[PDB]
């Protein structure tokens, strides 16, 4: 599920480097990409932090 | 070219050597025979051949029994011809009269069934999201699985099935271990391996019902039994083997790490394809614009 | 695997058939043997070692003499294994009725002396300055030494210091001609060789004689004796071992297509670099200019 | 001397990729350079053997 | 840029805050960066993700000087003797080497 | 290792030199121009 966002993320890098983007949908564009980055850098932060709950540390 | 005698023999003695180096012989002893210089020389024979052998003083030092005519024994040889006079013989280090022979027999009657064939084997889950553990509750294995992935993969989750991996009680455990993780299906893949241990831990592994019990896991299994070079039958019916623990581990860890720094790499182009297209539109109407400059009215 | 000796015997003879397959071989008859049978039995024995020969009444037909104790033959023979016994010994096909035992004698005398160490051999220089050639002045190798030197690399000073490469007398004078040349020093790097030929024709550069000519010599030499496949005493004494005359050019020589290449790829990138060099310093120009224009009142 | 030559080749070229040169330096070094190139190549193409003996 | 090769680079706003230093003409820096070529245009960039600001150019600088006198030849390197009978050691005598 | 610039780009010249190697490519000429010289200059 994870993977999905971050391939879309390429594929707006794949639309938006395209150029034909009307200034109107391409700043909108770059915002969904900003809050999907931005949700990216907390669940890579909150995959790391699974360490202490998800991982059986413990005898 | 042209052999000479000399130069034949040694060729021969050369590719021997070189080929075939040390191996496990078994047989019956004959013409056992001791000269004064300490030396054994006897004839290592079968129901339909014929072998000359010889023991030097610093092997036999260390032999406990005393070979008498009629006798079976094990071997370790290495393989050689006698030049002067043109005989092929073999030179022993050890001898004994064992869980070796039965470990190799199992081995066979294992490879019989088909259980080591590849065809049977199973795809390993890439990525991965739940691995279960079948190790003792506080072996080494589990240890090290949860020491890689705190590092490569801390997102994975871990599944721990507390199992006997010694004494003639493991056999057992190890078989209930395999069928409970299958029948909760909870895993993705199974880790199976105490780490490090001795002969006895590795025949703890080494049992016909451990590996019927591997072979039918429906779910994918790793064998990390000992080190690289105690391989055991779990590794041989396990659908992958590991050298250690840790390598099981880590090619069930995800590259957690690259992941991230993956992601990164993306945000970083994006700012780029930002930068470089409001780029192209600032020069576009810059240059209109210059142009209404030059068009005074 | 524990291999039992019926398994070790099988694998051994597979192996020697594949490996060794028919050879020709040289030596002493001894032990002489005639079974009633029809066959023909007998040993094959040098001044250190021996091997177990036999020859079949249906291959034994076609010999034209009766052998005797000492006699010196020449074989071809397969390798073989008799497997229930353990006996190894060759099968003969051909026989006929002094060099051989030279070469090989006079190679260990050399070995442990130390003429064929590393220590002692030279680095060819490079470019070389001038090449000096010992050969015939009619032999196949002078001229096609020339004339694959003057397709890589004309220019090249080239002396020929002659002397004979055939006959008993013919050591000599090669002894001669290298002294002559180190003494007169006017060259940097000497080749001594001849074409291709018999071994008969060849013993002129396995002398001791040459042998200690090359070694304590100052000069580096490269030795390019006979076909791709034919080893003397002077190659393994020479500082690097050329397999024909036309490769030993090859080694000293340098390629003139590849500096051409070279001068050519240089003037490319001189040409392309005034035309950056121009059109960055015409545009600053451009601009310039086009600032002047826009600013008419 | 095709080595020297190539080498001193070598180093017209490196000034030029510098870029601080003014247009007369240039072009004087530019005439210095392909004229010494020509030269060289010549020269490669046209030695011969010699050969001499005893 | 150096006396040979110029290299584009570009440093977004998540690092440009947290460098000490201001970057100045004629500075010299050191930057870890990624390499990139930037696909619809086809140009090569660099992306900057630290700045802090001799020794190397001169080593390199130095290395180019002797390769072209040749003293890396394989046509003055020696042999080592086989059976050595004297090995002698320069090393400073407080050293753990 | 640190890099400086020059050596920087001597490696990443051998690299793609040593990898891609020689291949056949498609596309519309765009820009085209000839200086003196000779030699074409143009865009794909």
């Amino acid at each position: 599920s994870f993977e999905k966002a971050l391939s879309e993320l390429e594929q707006i890098v794949t639309r938006l480097e395209s150029g034909d983007l009307p200034l109107e949908e391409a700043l909108n564009e770059f915002e969904r990409g900003v809050q999907l980055a931005r949700q990216g850098q907390a669940k890579l932060q909150q995959a790391e932090q699974r360490v202490q709950i998800l991982l059986s540390d413990n005898e | 070219a042209i052999f000479t005698v000399s130069r034949l023999n040694q060729t021969v003695r050369l590719l021997l050597e070189h080929e075939m180096g040390q191996v496990w012989i078994s047989g019956e002893i004959s013409n056992f025979t001791q000269p004064a210089s300490g030396h054994w020389y006897f004839t290592l024979k079968d129901d339909t051949a014929q072998v000359r052998c010889a023991m030097f003083r610093n092997s036999n030092r260390r032999v406990t029994f005393r070979p008498q005519h009629g006798q079976q024994v094990l071997v370790r040889a290495n393989i050689t011809l006698y030049e002067p006079r043109g005989d092929y013989q073999i030179i022993v280090e050890s001898m004994q009269p064992l869980l070796q022979q039965k470990y190799e027999q199992l081995k066979a009657k294992l490879q019989a069934e088909g259980l080591f064939d590849q065809q049977y084997k199973k795809p390993l889950p890439s990525p991965a999201h739940c691995v279960g553990v079948i190790t003792s509750k506080t072996g080494a294995a589990l240890h090290d699985i949860l020491h890689v992935l705190k590092r490569r993969d801390p997102s994975l989750p871990v599944i721990i099935y507390p199992a006997a991996v010694q004494g003639d009680d493991a056999p057992g455990q190890i078989v209930r271990a395999i069928e409970l993780a299958n029948q909760r299906n909870e895993c993705d893949v199974l880790i199976v391996g105490r780490g490090g241990g001795s002969l006895e831990d590795l025949w703890s592994f080494n049992d016909e019902r451990v590996a019927r019990a591997i072979f039918t896991s429906r779910i994918p299994v790793v064998s990390a039994v000992g080190a690289e070079t105690d391989v055991t039958i779990a590794d041989f019916v396990a659908d992958l083997r590991a050298p250690t623990p840790s390598a099981a581990a880590e090619v069930v860890s995800r590259n957690q790490q690259e992941l991230l720094r993956q992601v990164q790499s993306t945000r970083q182009r994006l700012e780029m394809a930002m930068d470089y297209y409001l780029a192209n539109r600032t020069r576009r109407f810059t240059q209109i614009h210059h142009r209404l400059q030059q068009q005074h009215p």
